[PDB]
């Protein structure tokens, strides 16, 4: 409720004879990013996106340019080689994606650390809860499991996920105070929209809140309507705030039977919010 | 292998408010693989001068990114986005509806 | 900061 986490997200995908693959890094403190690396931006530099980290040093800049440089180039071998394993032509355009980070307590300490590799949108491989075992999705995976294994990949990861990845997550909590700790509640309202003279679309909105997890319900008389729900996903307003709504289509004159609870760490009690008719 | 539709939302920062100058939102989620367009449009004409986020994704694997430009709201002016998929029979074009 | 790198899969 007061925890924060630190992901980077990789995407790597190759180009069919036309040159090196499209590599994409991303890295986030709960739901703000702040860094970045594109190969196809002109810097070719891991570069910032928040203010917080712009403090860091020419150093840090290119240490952290030298290793995502070089996930990217064994993201590249890794496409040439699952091909392999997939039985598959050098004809068509492939994809991994990787996501790892860690989270911490309101305290600071370690909760939680996790690795996940995928390919063509379907799970790979992934680090187990413990930090110290591989589950593979299939018999291709279970190759690189055994190399891993062999090379005990597993420790040297444990020991960032649980040790170097807390104290830098520590630490940009600690530079970006101002920024990472705000909790905003979502500003809620109901709108109302006849679809004909005896049916009307009933939209539950949830605006400007932060962190983007949330849950919005539609009750009738205090059953749910999980069947006849409507739910976008979630969205960013592109101000650092998320935005969502539900809908169910009602009978006119009904309006008043049904309620929309919203649930989010900012508010204090969970939000009933009923559609009331004239007085 | 696995390919999966974008699904599309196109909205506004701020609540639209005619004359005040606001974001236009067109967000992409769910899709596989990862090489989609994406255009705002006014009036039926491409807007140039169009941001959009560094590609990353969800614990499903499937792709988000969301495109956005400054704009004014005014009753006559008509918005639209625009997205183009493997999935896709032809570019979907989803209005801006002002209720969003 | 990024992990180190993982050996090739």
């Amino acid at each position: 409720s007061g925890s924060h986490s630190m992901r980077y997200f990789f995407t790597s995908v190759s180009r069919p004879g036309r040159g090196e693959p499209r590599f994409i890094a991303v890295g986030y403190v709960d739901d703000t990013q702040f860094v970045r690396f594109d190969s196809d931006a002109a810097s070719q530099r891991m570069e910032p996106r928040a203010p917080w980290i712009e403090q860091e040093g020419p150093e840090y800049w290119d240490q952290e340019t030298r290793n995502v440089k070089a996930q990217s180039q064994t993201d590249r071998v890794d496409l040439g080689t699952l091909r392999g394993y997939y039985n598959q032509s050098e004809a068509g355009s492939h994809t991994i994606q990787i996501m790892y980070g860690c989270d911490v307590g309101s305290d600071g300490r370690f909760l939680r650390g996790y690795r996940q590799d995928a390919y063509d949108g379907k799970d790979y491989i992934a680090l187990n809860e413990d930090l110290r075992s591989w589950t593979a999705a299939d018999m291709a995976a279970q190759i690189t499991k055994r190399k891993w294994e062999a090379a005990h990949e597993a420790e040297q990861l444990r020991a960032y996920l649980d040790g170097t990845c807390v104290e830098w997550l520590r630490r940009y909590l600690e530079n970006g105070k101002e920024t990472l700790q705000r909790t905003d509640p979502p500003k809620t309202h109901m709108t109302h929209h006849p679809i004909s003279d005896h049916e009307a679309t009933l939209r539950c909105w949830a605006l400007g809140f932060y962190p983007a997890e949330i849950t919005l319900t539609w009750q009738r008389d205090g059953e749910d309507q999980t069947q006849d729900t409507e739910l976008v996903e979630t969205r960013p307003a592109g101000d650092g705030t998320f935005q969502k709504w539900a809908a169910v289509v009602v009978p006119s004159g009904e309006e008043q039977r049904y309620t929309c609870h919203v649930q989010h760490e900012g508010l204090p009690k969970p939000l009933t919010l009923r559609w009331e008719l004239s007085s | 292998a696995i390919q999966r539709t974008p699904k599309i939302q196109v909205y506004s920062r701020h609540p639209a408010e005619n004359g005040k100058s606001n974001f236009l939102n067109c967000y992409v989620s769910g899709f596989h693989p990862s090489d989609i367009e994406v255009d705002l449009l006014k009036n039926g004409e491409r807007i140039e001068k169009v941001e959009h986020s560094d590609l990353s994704f969800s614990k499903d694997w499937s792709f988000y990114l969301l495109y956005y430009t400054e704009f004014t709201p005014t009753e006559k002016d008509e918005y639209a986005c625009r997205v183009n998929h493997v999935t896709l029979s032809q570019p979907k074009i989803v209005k801006w509806d002002r209720d969003m | 900061t990024t992990a180190p790198f993982l050996s090739g899969k």
